[PDB]
């Protein structure tokens, strides 16, 4: 066994981020982290081995810590192009294969240098009731944005790479400041007409 | 120096055989297949050693494998089930242990459906920009969405005047299910293209969202009264406004 926490993390360009593995055979003397880009493969990111404590590769920096059986992955100066899923995994001289942990999903925002949280309605241009809210600037956890009744009748989707939300509506009453939580969201969002 | 894959997208019907394939120009020695799914990490299908020398990983009930050459290692699902359902990758390394790099291919996704009749192609809007974000912002957003579709592969892009554009665009990670407590729920996705006031105010520009789709092929029966869900192209189209 090899565990990885947490499952996900969601952090803004320009924070370090940390990633924690810990393993169960105290007999693992290679760890190997394998990064995961959206659609893409994994491919190896930076190994360290048991006889040492720190590896170090520009921004990523594994500790390891034998006695424990704990290592970690450090990313120094988050980027949005480090979003991805991170495996640790070990193997040891009498370990066959390579045990993977369930791996870490890392969101990265791009900075934001001029907020403006702002929802907007925009019309289908073919003729319909259809309609779209935009929330630009709406993290400015994210999901809370969003009213999830039983009531409100939409489909919700967030874009933590744009730093934007949308919800959307087959319902010609659809309004949307009933769409979002006013309590939770940006204080000052704007709500043109 | 790659790993390849084929076919990357794969609708099936529970209870067939599923070949997928794998390749590598590495002179590698050692090749590998596992499936990745949400939560679950890799799993270990099968390993290959050398031509003819496969040892079973982790999960191997329900597959078999095939190395009768260096560059090509192939797993077959002999009856496929819908839990195979899944994202499949291929590897190689320079010999068999864990301390060498495992070069992964770009994955197979394949999706095993109980009846094909769960199978649907997107269908495809864009709404106008807010003249509210026009005046705000000097600056204006179209989105795209793309509903109803089973299974989750698509591609979605976006052309302007016949070109295809990759700056302003921000699409959705993922597929997203409509309704998360079915399993054969239909998906969305929705894809954002932001360009400045007056590009979107020239009636002669032209903005068109694609999303290419993953479907059936010729070899799947079909006597539907609706259109056969083929491997197809839907897309929706705005002209600016003055």
């Amino acid at each position: 066994q090899v565990r990885q926490s947490p499952q996900s993390l969601t952090v803004w360009e320009g924070e370090t981020t940390i990633l924690n593995c810990s393993y169960e055979n105290s007999a693992f003397d290679y760890f190997p982290w394998y990064q995961q880009f959206p659609g893409e493969g994994p491919a190896l990111l930076i190994a360290i081995r048991s006889v040492s404590d720190k590896k170090e590769d520009g921004r990523f920096t594994i500790f390891f810590n034998k006695r424990e059986k704990k290592l970690s992955l450090h990313i120094t100066d988050s980027q949005p192009g480090d979003s991805a899923t991170y495996f640790c995994a070990a193997t040891g001289a009498n370990t066959g294969k390579l045990t993977f942990g369930h791996g870490t999903i890392l969101r990265v925002h791009p900075n934001i240098q001029n907020p403006d949280p702002a929802v907007y309605q925009l019309r289908d241009s073919k003729s319909s009731d259809k309609s779209v809210c935009l929330f630009t600037d709406f993290d400015s956890k994210d999901s809370d944005v969003y009213i999830t009744d039983a009531t409100v009748l939409d489909m919700r989707s967030m874009d933590f790479k744009s730093n934007s939300a949308v919800a959307w509506s087959n319902k010609s009453d659809f309004a949307c400041a009933n769409a979002f939580n006013n309590s939770i969201i940006p204080e000052d969002t704007f709500f043109p007409s | 120096m790659k790993v390849t894959q084929m076919p990357r997208y794969l609708i099936k019907r529970m209870g067939e055989n599923v070949l997928l394939e794998c390749g590598q120009d590495m002179s590698h020695e050692t090749m590998y297949w596992y499936r990745q799914d949400p939560g679950l990490g890799l799993q270990l299908i099968y390993i290959s050693y050398d031509v003819d020398s496969n040892s079973e990983g982790d999960i191997p009930k329900g597959y078999r494998v095939s190395r009768k050459k260096r560059e090509h290692f192939s797993l077959i699902l002999d009856s496929a089930k819908t839990n195979q359902t899944s994202v499949y990758f291929c590897a190689s390394s320079l010999a068999g242990t864990g301390n060498y790099e495992q070069y992964f291919g770009p994955g197979t996704r394949l999706t095993v459906t109980e009846d094909l009749k769960n199978v649907f192609p997107p269908e495809v809007a864009v709404f106008e920009p807010s003249e509210a974000e026009i005046s705000h912002t000097q600056k204006a957003t179209l989105v795209c969405l793309a509903t109803g579709f089973y299974p989750d592969h698509v591609e979605l892009s976006w052309w302007v005047n016949g070109k295809e554009v990759h700056s302003g665009v921000s699409t959705d990670p993922q597929p997203l299910k409509e309704q998360p407590a079915l399993n054969d729920s239909r998906y969305s996705l929705s894809s954002r293209l932001r360009v400045s006031a007056t590009f979107w105010q020239n009636p002669r520009n032209h903005f068109r969202c694609q999303v290419q789709f993953y479907g059936l092929s010729e070899n799947d029966e079909w006597t539907q009264d609706r259109a056969k869900p083929v491997t197809q192209i839907v897309s929706a189209e705005a002209w600016g406004r003055s």
